[PDB]
């Protein structure tokens, strides 16, 4: 007698993400050599860390100009990988195909004024629960850090990851208007003959950014 | 590389005559027992038809790399869409034999019926051409019959051939034989 | 190694499964991420 | 319980080129002996290298006659395994069932004049991009090579393989009229009392010809 | 997950000669002993060699009488296992279920005359291509062999196997009237007071008879 | 051994596959074929 | 060895799979290709 098997029920359907592989039809193909082609990248987060990209501030420009009036806030935005200020950047373009994330997000601030213009800035991180700060004197109780312009232009501050739940979403449902993650505020303390200058910003992945649960959902 | 031409001695000068350097040339896709194993399709007859490897057309890939070898030996395979109870006699059975069930008979099972039958013939090796065009009766593999044969295919196994024969490409009217090629 | 999750070697040979590679004679962007300067650039207090 | 298997979906169809083998029905057959039958060939390119075959020049003859007029070009043709000058030869008959090729193609030139007739010829290879040469003085910047007739009749020159892409097609689509591979020109420098003689040509596979991707497509 | 298999297409049909075996239903049966039952035969050709059987000459008798007239030929017949002279014998009864054969076929000639009757006979083998001989003087260039009657009655001559093709058919199609195998002629040279005697013949398998390609085709 | 051509032992046991034989306490016609006299019976020249 | 690409020995025996060969007592055109003269026939300069 032949080896008897029992054809199980509810198995074998073509699941779009099955680990199986199909059976070949042609075989015996030797393709041209590709030894050491320049510029190969293996992981999609490796390129996110090594290459930062600009944000999208008011208007279309990626820079903020220095405020000479009584105001002190340059621009504050939500800490979400779907926020408007991060509309068109690699880190927020890649993180729409994944559901959850957990890690740090570096911010690179680069001052592009003349040689005879000086300024001083502050960036602070306000967690959820309280409305964001509106004055630098009321924001000095956060995880802020200040820098001064000079010979070295760029300063990079990496906002931390604080959350009750272990991982956080890369989306914002309409039911949640509270912005569960928080804010990140950027203030300008003072400036000297710095009228109409520019402070271009960038954004890069952190040293321990983690991105998971892939879902390709209606972008292209 | 001047050498006496009227000698039929092969002379293959290479690219290293003027500084060249021959890359490595590997030929797997052009073997003779790898290119013939591909289910060529033959024009099937009515109820009864014989398994002769020459009724395959002369312009296919198997039918045309076979009429390039004077002698050949190869086991066989078929896969037919019989509408009935197909049977198969060996080589030389009286043609009234393919009505009895003791001969190897496959029952209907949708859609095909794939068989692997041996090479049975008196001669040590068959031949494409024969200097007696009609070949003898002895040159075949057997005969199958069913109620209505619908499809038929040939797939030579262990093929090995001798004494090559000319191959002909299509003659174009223009200087070059242009045609379509797949393109996105 | 992609969505391949069986602990049994595939029934078909390697050369029939997929095109065999040929040699002559992530690689680079992962070397870039490790080169990243991270220490302090000034004198800490 | 029996060993339970799951009948997979989208498998098992009769692919015309599957590596599987059918199950037997008869068995136990001993065929007559074939020990050392004369003239067996294993590979189809082995016969292509050891046996050259003629070309198809103007008219039906495979030879070119010596030009006594102001002209110097005997016959120049495309370098394609579908060209007209190579219509009916083994190497171009075999290479219609395969899609791509990469290697050298030897040309054997054999002079069949009387004992008191002398001549001198040149063959040059012009790559794509420039129109082919029309005079020997304008073709001496190619990979040409000249030979002289004498005691040894035949001279064999093997045109090289130069191409950007690693492999090249064995066909010519109508969309590409540029003849992506190039030309091969054959000129006659001078001749002495060589009126109406003949220079039969041949063509053979190279030492490293490679032919791959088999497709039996509408010849027989 | 269960072990996934792919149910192949075009397999599993009930071929009448498959090597597989069915699965049991009853089991545990001990049959009575058969230790050393007399007369078992394993192969069907073993019985063909050890036991000869008669031919079928003119009329119904299996013997030929001695010709006293000017004629010298007793009876000549085709060398085919379908011939009429071998209509009803074991070796030709068994060889209708097989397609091809290759070997020797012994002939046993036994003289049954009185004590005072003497005779001398010849048997010769004529291959295909020439019409069979008609006189003993014209048949002495074959593979003939003569014997004389005396104390020992029986003489056995084994006609050889000569054929271009390695194996030969056990049938005779109507398209082939040439009798591709040949003839076997039996002549009587002389006789002394041997009027109306008898020479019974027999036929047996050879030492190296081979029979193959079984086909049960319309006898019972 | 008849039309049995698998290289795997059948799934079912031997006693369930077919009737087990019993002992007490081709065989003969093959002994006959070997006994066959074939040499010459007279003095060859 | 043709389009045979499984790493498991076929279920059926060798003699039942295909006709067993018999002996008595590419081969030649590959000997021809190696015999091919390729060196220069004259004195190079």
């Amino acid at each position: 007698g032949i080896f008897p098997v029992a054809c199980s029920d509810g198995y074998g359907g073509l699941v779009t993400t099955d680990p199986k592989t199909a059976d070949p039809v042609y075989g015996k193909v030797f393709n041209p050599p590709r030894n050491m082609l320049p510029g190969r990248f293996t992981n999609l987060l490796d390129v996110a860390e090594a290459c930062p990209t600009f944000l999208h501030f008011d208007g279309d420009v990626p820079y903020v100009t220095t405020k000479t009036d009584s105001d002190r806030v340059l621009a504050q935005f939500d800490l979400s990988l779907a926020a408007k200020h991060m509309s068109n950047t690699f880190l927020a373009g890649l993180a729409q195909y994944y559901t959850q994330y957990s890690g740090t997000v570096n911010l690179h601030f680069m001052f592009t004024g003349p040689t005879d213009a000086k300024a001083r800035y502050m960036i602070a991180y306000a967690p959820p629960g309280m409305e964001p700060p509106k004055t630098p004197e009321a924001a000095a109780h956060c995880i802020h850090a200040e820098w001064d312009t000079g010979l070295n232009s760029k300063f990079t501050f990496s906002i931390p990851y604080l959350s009750a739940a272990d991982y956080a979403y890369t989306a914002s449902d309409a039911a949640e208007t509270t912005n569960v993650q928080g804010w990140v505020c950027l203030f300008q303390i003072t400036h000297g003959k710095a009228e109409g200058d520019a402070l271009v910003v960038l954004a890069s992945a952190g040293k321990d950014f983690e991105l998971r649960l892939p879902v390709d959902a209606r972008q292209q | 590389t001047t050498s006496t031409g009227e000698s039929a001695d092969p002379v293959t000068t290479t690219v290293e005559n003027y500084g060249g350097e021959t890359q490595v040339q590997r030929r797997h896709h052009t073997d003779v027992s790898f290119i013939l194993d591909r289910f060529v399709k033959v024009t099937p007859k009515d109820s009864i038809n014989v398994l002769d490897l020459m009724q395959t057309p002369s312009h296919t890939l198997v039918g045309a790399l076979l009429r390039t070898a004077t002698y050949y030996f190869a086991d066989l395979e078929v896969a037919v869409k019989h509408k009935g109870d197909l049977t198969w006699v060996p080589n030389g059975a009286p043609v009234a034999a393919l009505d009895n069930t003791t001969n190897p008979t496959a029952y209907h099972k949708a859609p095909l019926t794939r068989l692997a039958l041996p090479y049975t013939a008196p001669h040590r090796v068959l031949a494409t051409v024969y200097n007696g065009r009609p070949l003898p009766t002895s040159f075949n593999y057997g005969a199958i019959k069913a109620t209505r044969v619908i499809e038929l295919l040939y797939r030579m196994k262990r093929a090995e051939t001798y004494c090559p024969r000319p191959l002909l490409a299509v003659h174009p009217s223009a200087a070059r034989h242009k045609q379509k090629i797949v393109a996105p | 190694s992609g969505n391949t999750g069986s602990i049994i070697n595939n029934y078909y040979m390697q050369q029939y499964q997929n095109s065999m590679d040929t040699q002559l004679g992530n690689d680079w962007f992962s070397k870039l991420a490790s080169s990243a300067f991270s220490g302090l650039f000034g004198a800490l207090l």
